[PDB]
């Protein structure tokens, strides 16, 4: 639970009653289902999840009456689907995970063009239009060939099933930035604009001297994979 | 009438318990795959070859004017014979969506161009359903016949989820039999007509049926009403008048208690039933030889190829006919560790 | 909130109740019907309109996650 607000009696947008103060700490993370299966077995996952999605669906329509504050009180609901790593979002929004031509889970930009230009990109990706684009893929009313069919639909082949709110995790941005800076340091130890294509052993050695530098000063030890703390 | 162990060179993670095999003009194409089509092959279908016991799976593609199909799981199949106006057709409908749900779609498939270099192009077209349409379902059976002398298609069987008024989340994955009304469908126009039979007072699933000379013979299968497996063969005789779709049916005294078999067509009509499941735990080990003449069915057994002690201990299995007495089956493979090719593959041959 | 076993708690309970004990902690038995106020499926409610495709029965709690998967072997497992 994140926010609970009030619009009554009207003429106003609303008044926040209680905004949660620390949703990050797991001390507020209430579990609702568990499945002894894998993130990839799309069949098994949807087969178990149908209930959850369907009742989330039926929820957003009606209103809810409980006995609260001594009186019978009413409630509406909206749902913000945020907390997923990218891979999951793609595999559940019907995209091509994870490093293919289409990358922005929001903007229809191709990969390469996101290099020359990087700033102005309007958010377009949305659930209803993704269903529309999947239908266009399935029917192919324009009778296009394979790759123009990829393009006109902006590459939405798998039918999404679970709604998503269009946004990114906060942690894994930090994680990817951390690993990218780590590698860029490993590379700038040597010379790559002086030596365009270095070899593998040079990479191992530059990593080693980078770990020596990060250990001698700052007293920092390596790990296999970088969690949040190593990033920070 | 013998088996041979195979090994998959790679791609041993792209088969799933239910799938389909079609031979249309030579090459065999494999339909259905765990998860949505990867970009390495968006077609979702793989041409299959066997060389030196090793198994090779190659990507395909379609025509520009052909539509792309979702990877159905356990569909219904019809081998629409080479004739007017487009030889040769394969009708598939309507299977199970990988995102677990059903489809009211009909798919007409054919081969279009080749090679130019040992390659094959396919074509897949939807078709509207004028009706009185059949609802979505799975595991059912559909076939094609010529009645004096024009062509028609007969669909029967299959189960589905509870009616949407009764859609209960606690019972979301429950599945009950579709009402026992058969459906007659024409390729053009897509007029679907429902028919009922005062004999077929119960539904059924997974039953392999056969068509010959506008007479259709359904073998017994699994039923969930009385949880039983009536062996009794079911005969029917269908005629397309102008414009009356006249039908008669009858019960045979004895058929066979088989569920979810592999049908290989050996001869003109000389078929073998490879194997499947006789009980909720016992799987039918032996084979079956079936001739079909206009007089009736003609039944016998053959020498069942001795299975490796491995498969004999398997809880389940399945397979498909690579064509002409040849078929492919697979064991859900276990062991330490997960290979992860969870399937051992056996080729099987007649004579 | 400390990851103790039920055996653990019962042992500690007997022990401390021996030492100067006016029974301090509560006996294990009383928790097993003390959470019926905290777990799911205890507070009546309803909706307007009635909820679509979701049974209007409320007092139930934890449910196995298959939702009635027809156990037939030959079918999808
Ligand atoms: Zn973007």
């Amino acid at each position: 639970i994140m926010s609970i607000s009030i619009r009554l009696e009207g003429e106003d947008d609303g008044i926040t009653i209680f905004q949660e103060q620390k949703p990050n700490s797991e001390l507020s993370c209430r579990p609702l289902c568990l499945m002894f299966v894998d993130e990839s077995d799309h069949e098994t996952l949807t087969a178990i999840l149908g209930p959850v999605v369907a009742e989330r669906k039926a929820m957003m329509e009606s209103r809810l009456i409980i006995s609260v504050g001594g009186l019978l009180r009413s409630f509406r609901f909206f749902f913000r689907g945020t907390g997923y790593d990218e891979k999951m979002v793609r595999e559940m929004e019907g995209l091509e995970a994870s490093g293919s031509t289409y990358i922005c889970t929001l903007c229809d930009s191709t990969r390469a063009e996101a290099s020359q230009n990087m700033v102005l990109h309007s958010i377009t990706r949305s659930h209803d239009e993704n269903l529309e684009r999947y239908e266009i893929w399935r029917k192919n009313p324009f009778s296009e060939s394979a790759d123009e069919l990829r393009d006109r639909v902006k590459g939405v082949s798998a039918k999404p099933f679970m709604e998503t709110q269009p946004t990114l995790d906060a942690l894994h941005c930090d994680i990817g930035n951390a690993t990218e800076f780590y590698k860029i340091f490993q590379d700038e130890i040597g010379e790559v604009y002086q030596k365009p294509n270095p070899s593998r052993e040079e990479r191992r050695r530059w990593r080693s001297t980078l770990d020596k530098q990060l250990r001698k000063k700052m007293k920092l030890k390596p790990v296999m994979r970088m969690n949040g703390n190593y990033a920070r | 009438m013998s088996l041979q162990p195979l090994t998959a060179v790679n791609c041993g993670s792209l088969v799933q318990p239910g799938f389909s095999l079609l031979d249309l003009e030579g090459d065999v194409y494999l339909f259905g795959q765990k998860g949505w089509p990867k970009r390495s092959c968006p077609t979702g279908i793989f041409g299959v070859r066997i060389k030196k016991g090793e198994l090779k799976l190659r990507a395909i593609s379609f025509s520009n004017n052909s539509s792309y199909l979702p990877p159905l799981r356990c569909p219904a199949i019809a081998h629409f014979e080479a004739q007017d106006g487009k030889p040769e057709c394969y009708l598939i409908h309507g299977g199970r969506t990988p995102n677990n749900e059903l489809s009211s779609s009909l798919y007409m498939l054919s081969v279009d161009s080749r090679g130019c270099n040992r390659k094959v192009t396919l074509r897949c077209e939807e078709k509207e359903l004028v009706g009185d349409v059949p609802s979505a379902r799975y595991g059912h059976t559909l076939s094609v016949i010529n009645s004096r002398g024009k062509t028609a298609c007969v669909l029967f069987g299959g189960r589905s989820y509870m009616p949407p008024t009764e859609r209960t989340t606690q019972n979301w994955n429950s599945v009950v039999d579709c009402p026992p009304q058969v459906y007659l469908i024409d390729l053009e126009f897509g007029c679907c007509t429902a028919h009922t039979l005062p004999e077929l007072t119960d539904g059924q699933s997974f039953h392999v049926a056969l068509a010959r000379q506008d007479c259709v013979y359904f073998l017994g299968g699994h039923i969930l009403s009385s949880d039983c497996r009536p062996s009794r063969l079911i005969r029917l005789h269908v005629e397309l008048l102008l414009g009356s779709p006249v039908l008669t049916c009858t019960i045979l005294h004895e058929g066979l208690t088989i569920t979810s078999a592999i049908a290989s067509p050996i001869g003109y009509h000389e078929y073998i039933i490879f194997g499947g499941y006789q009980s909720e735990t016992q799987k039918r080990m032996e084979c079956t030889y079936v001739g079909l003449d206009d007089v009736g069915v003609h039944m016998e057994s053959r020498e069942p190829p001795q299975w490796t002690s491995e498969i004999s201990h398997s809880r389940t299995w399945f397979g498909g006919s690579l064509g002409k007495g040849t078929a492919l089956v697979a064991i859900p493979s276990e062991g330490n560790p997960t290979p992860p090719e969870a399937y051992h593959f056996y080729q099987v041959s007649f004579q | 909130n400390t990851f103790l076993s039920c055996s653990q708690y019962h042992k500690m309970y007997r022990t401390v109740k021996a030492t100067s004990g006016r029974q301090i902690f509560q006996p294990l038995h009383t928790l097993r019907n003390a959470e019926k106020e905290l777990l799911p499926g205890f507070h009546q409610f309803e909706w307007q309109p009635a909820l679509k495709n979701v049974s209007t029965s409320w007092d139930v709690g934890i449910i196995d996650g298959l939702s009635g998967w027809t156990v037939s072997v030959d079918d999808v497992p």
